[PDB]
RNA sequence: UUCGUUGACUGUGUUUACCACGGGGAAUUAGAACAGAAUAUCAAAAAAAA
RNA sequence: UGAUAUAAUUAUCGUACAAGCACUCAGCUAGUUAUUGAGAGACACUCACGAGCCCAAAA
RNA sequence: GGACUCCUUAACUUAAACUGAGGAGUCAAGUAGGUACAAACCGUACAAGGAUUAAUUAUGUCCAA
RNA sequence: UGUGUGAGAAGGAGCUAUACAGAUACAGGCGAAGGAGAAGCGGGA
RNA sequence: AUUAACAUAACAACAU
RNA sequence: UUCUUGGCAUAACGUUGUGUAGUUAAA
RNA sequence: AAGGGAUGUUUAGCCGGGAAGUUAGCGUCUAACAAAAAAAAAAAAAAA
RNA sequence: AGGAGAGCGUCUGUUGUACAUCAACACUAGAUACCGCUAAUACCACUGUAGAGGUAUAGUAUAUAAUCCCUGCCCGGUGCAGUAACAUGUAAACGGCGGCUGUUGACGGUCCAAAGGUAGGAAAAUCCUUGUCGGGUAAUUAUCGUCGUGCGUGAAAGUUGGUCCGACUCUUCACAUGUCGUUUAUCUAAAACUUUUUGAAAUAGAAUUAUCUUUGAAUAUGAGGAUCGAGAUGGCCCGACGGUUAGACCCUGAGCACCUUUACAUCCCUUAAAUCAAA
RNA sequence: AUAUAACGGUCGUAAGGUACGCCGGGGAUAACAGGUCAGAUAAUAUUGGGAGUUCUAAUCCUCGGAUUGUAUCAGCACCUCCAUGUCGGCUCAUUAC
RNA sequence: GUUAGUAUGAUCUCAAAGUACCAGAAGCCAUGUGAUCUAUAUAGUAUAACGGGACAUUAGACCGAACCUGCGAUAGAUAAAUAUAUCUUGGAUGAUUGUAUAUUAGCGGCUAAAUGUCAAUCAAACAUGCGAAUUUUAGGUUUUCCAUGAAAUCUAUUUGGAAGAAGAGGCUUGAAAAAA
RNA sequence: UUUUUUU
RNA sequence: UUUUUUUUUUUUUUU
RNA sequence: UUUUUUUUUU
């Protein structure tokens, strides 16, 4: 393993065009905003970007199983199928990955969501 | 186990590809006169003549935009930009008709019903299509709804 | 009485070997992006008091470039030639720039290793050497016509030259 | 000069150094072309009552 | 009478040789099979048709 | 993931047929000949097969021969 | 046209997984100059 | 009635 | 005919998977 | 969530007979073979 | 299977073993813990039976070993008992109990701890396979007595032991004696030989089976040299790594099979908790 | 966003004994007997030094090297393969100095 | 006057096959039998034997016959016997001996406690199994002739040892027939 | 079927 | 002085 | 019902 002091930032676009970035300072500067006049595609402009100030139970193959076969604790599934729904997903038409939940059967055809 | 994952080619593997057919067949099959250019072929003449087995759909793809001699109003689900160019060139047609599993079916094989079916009417992706293939330049046949009629009154 | 086992002793040893030294040979065909030389950057303590070969690095010459651990490669489409400097008791590596052609006996004497004082003569020489000029030319030896060959995933031992297949036209060498 | 800058950019392509394979990854070219947005440096100033 | 000659089998770097079986004979006994596979720089036969080939189960 | 010998060399008691490296031959998978007696050394125009024939090789030439 | 190559529980005092948003990347530009003497400030652009 | 292993007998031999 | 640039690392980041993140107005 | 009784399964490096100590990624230090390596057989000069 | 000294020691009774060739179990006795009746405990078909057609001088569980003998200190510690709704009491239940330094040394300094081996025995079922001295013998290191340092054991963990007792080790005394230096004579026979009757097994690659020496790291009736004149029966056991099958050690086993503070996973039971009977 | 540092990566923080030892295939009983090796060491002779102190060799102690040999100790391999402290005694024997 | 594929018949078993060249362990699970030998005090449904002596004296007392049992030595150990033969073995009024018919069954019972015993090699009994048994060890593997012709090396496997498995490397390339 | 020993 | 050596399988050393 | 179906074409 890494023994890498250093700390993660992440810069953000000033265009709100969910553009990032990824890089590294030293931890002596911690109150330190980084800022800089990187390419944004979004755009096609040269724009802002900005250090962000970016801050749970951990779900694993074994917890999936477990869950799956016995039926316990599925609330913390349910929250995953709530969000993906609340999102845009799940849609009748222009999608291959997920378009319904479940075919008339009810079975899960699409392997990778 | 070292490689990662692909979902890309299992996705696209289940995706119902319509069957090809090359310009280059077709013309030689109407040299030898097996289809007749008087009138309108269609994928029934196409099947009945044994040049391609058609099941989802028969498709025309052009190689090196080669041009095509002949002129013919051929009647095909799908076609590709260079097939369209070099039919219409001459003054060719490609005519389009929507048409579901069971259409198919009762279009190319009408001896297998005693009572003939009744078009269905398309969802918003076949629309979409129907509407893109007007564009590239092709006689599409079919119903329109209204929802499309009172929008584009307005958006005119 | 005691022993302590290295950290390198049997079977935990070291199975890849620093391959470092020279790669081709004088008169042989290169093309751009061919390591010429290999070398390391880690040096060892009193480097002036050993034997060995490896602890010492070639200079670059011409038509040559220097990548991140010191590695020469060669930067043009010719043959590899060596050359020694007395300033410095170094040999220099050069690539003459040359197009696809038969190798003469009556030719050979233009890849000699010759000694030189300074850079300058080192150029001097080269274009000496030199065969042609890029922006006249000469009358070509027996130029070959067929493809090259496949890629090595592909297949790791290919025929060059295979009467079989068609005469295909040659621009990579310009 | 106590000088500028963020290029530590964003896309198309399957040709190449080494080679059991894996990790082109002790770390190789302008794949010299094509489609965008940035930074740095300009060049020239001959002829003096024979 | 003259000359000449270290039973056989398997393993093994090693005829390894003072290791393992066998008194002899009679009968039995150890690479069987593609309605489903095939030519992949350590080796791959042949017949028919041809941009066309095969036709499954009823019969 | 090898047994003997030739040159170099690590370890050992300049010990041991040990343990382990660099590059040539032989055996392994080689016949018959020489070395007194049991693979490794020398020689071979080196064993498809048959017969009552001639030869410079290691090497020999008092007797067993 | 002449180079690569540390095997054996052999020797040695090998050994540390770390640094940087910058007088640590960095265009252009600049950059250390004997001895003796003064100063007692571990200073090159 | 019947192969081999196994058991017994007869004949055949002289440069000894 | 364009005067420069996709860092720094003589110790270089733990592959794959999970999780997270990202993509689908098409045949 | 605690206690008692049963069932099942695991406990792998390497020198070394065994035990113990020591060690485990990457990188890296210590090397001996000859004379057509000698104008030292075959070379040069000959006023040959 | 006798006389005498001394070590150990409840046998009678059951049985072949927890190491170095020298054991265990059971028991007369005492003591601790649980339990008030549909008792506790056991089998584990659960409104059952045993306990028991019994009732705290009863039933059951654990450890020790004589009728007696005076029988040491310690609850920091797991567990149990109790409840400030986590003081305190149980060592005849549950592991045990020590360093420097100064004057042969009563005594003085200092560290640590819950406590800091008690007494007795003591060259030992224990250290060491020759500790000093005394008794026996022509010699005693074997053995008894004794000293208490050389290492050390250690009290209802069972220590020590008066008297009595002995299929338990050892020292020593007495009678006869072929045990003996060292071997004889007679007889018998489920001993041995011949004949009659009758008739096996282990083994066996083949065979017409050599003495000396030297080769082959194992090894010579079979290989080089020398030498050498055959067979059958009784007898012996020096070789042919003699034959068979008693004992016994190791592994690369990625092989079982048992036991177990592998308590990692699972099951059963007891706490806890829930449900119906139930107005 | 944790582990795999056993870092070609299943560590899942899941350990020991068996003298009650059965089955399978190999030859090793906790000084690794024999053969081979010859470090220590043994035999003969030699040299330096110290005793005998009149005296270097009547005689004795010790050191270096060389030849021969291997009793005993250590070490011990790839070779060999019976059962033990790698024998104690009894009977009966052969060879060399 | 420029595409070359598809489907049969042979051979073979190369990561195919509810068998996979053959033979060959310890041992697990399921369903049954066994208390006629042996252990538990023969547990009253039943039940037998013990001659004598010492002024030992109602007792774990002593000698001793029957009865139970069998120390030591010898022989046998292919047996007169798969635990026998001789002699002064020990107990013998008591946890004495002996008997008809009965109970406890293996994921067990018995056990005055040895891993001793349950139908003459039980740290987990015996019988049957279309539950058709597994092996990096090891044995065997059957007619000839001809052509060609190895390795004991490398990475990886916490890397082994008597080459296990996977990859790479190693083979048919060339030649070598001649007169002014 | 032995050789050597200057002047 | 030389021919005669590990000829160390035996005889022989005939020079 | 399965497989195949030139990338060249004055």
């Amino acid at each position: 393993r890494s023994r890498s002091k250093r700390l993660f930032v992440q810069l953000k676009s000033a265009a709100m065009t969910n553009f990032c970035y990824v890089t590294r300072k030293s931890p002596e500067k911690k109150n330190f905003r980084i800022a800089l006049r990187k390419y944004d595609p979004g755009v096609n402009k040269h724009v802002m970007f900005y250090e962000a100030r970016l801050p749970k139970k951990q779900i694993t193959l074994s917890l999936q199983r477990y869950i799956r076969w016995t039926g316990k604790q599925v609330k913390l599934l349910l929250d995953k199928v709530e969000k993906a729904w609340e999102y845009g997903r799940f849609q009748k038409y222009f999608d291959n990955q997920a378009p319904l939940l479940t075919d008339r059967r009810g079975r899960a055809v699409p392997r990778y969501k | 186990r070292r490689i990662p994952k692909w979902p890309d080619a299992w996705l696209a593997r289940q995706r119902k590809v319509l069957e090809p057919l090359n310009l280059a067949k077709l013309r030689t099959f109407i040299e030898s006169g097996r289809l007749d250019t008087r009138f309108t072929i269609t994928q029934r003449h196409l099947n009945d003549s044994r040049c391609v087995k058609v099941k989802n759909g028969v498709s025309l793809f052009n190689v090196n935009d080669y041009p095509f001699p002949y002129k013919i109003s051929i009647e095909v689900a799908g076609a590709d930009q260079s097939s369209i160019d070099a039919i219409r060139r001459v003054g060719g047609e490609v005519i389009i008709v929507y048409r579901n599993r069971l259409n198919l079916r009762a279009h190319i094989k009408p001896y297998k019903f005693e009572v003939l079916p009744k078009t269905a009417r398309p969802n918003l992706e076949m629309v979409h299509y129907l509407e893109k293939m007007r564009a590239r330049g092709c006689v599409v046949k079919y119903v329109k709804p209204q929802w499309l009629i009172d929008e584009e009154k307005s958006l005119k | 009485a005691s022993y302590r086992r290295p950290s390198r002793a049997s079977p935990t040893g070291q199975a890849r070997k620093p391959h470092v030294g020279v790669r081709r040979l004088a008169a042989e065909y290169v093309w751009p992006g061919v390591v010429l030389v290999k070398q390391r950057k880690v040096i060892a303590f009193n480097v002036e008091t050993k034997r060995r070969n490896r602890h010492f690095k070639l200079y670059p010459g011409e038509n040559v470039k220097v990548s991140k651990v010191t590695n020469l490669v060669a930067l043009c489409h010719g043959r590899v030639k060596f050359t020694h400097d007395v300033s410095r008791d170094v040999l220099v590596v050069n690539v003459l720039p040359e197009r696809r052609e038969e190798l003469l006996r009556e030719d050979l004497w233009r890849y000699r290793t010759e000694h030189v004082r300074s850079m300058e003569e080192n150029r001097h020489i080269c274009f000496l050497r030199r065969k042609a000029v890029r922006m006249f030319g000469k009358e070509l030896v027996n130029p070959p016509t067929k493809p090259p060959l496949r890629p090595f995933y592909f297949t790791k031992y290919d025929s060059w030259e295979n009467p079989a297949l068609p005469d295909v036209p040659q621009l990579d060498d310009d």
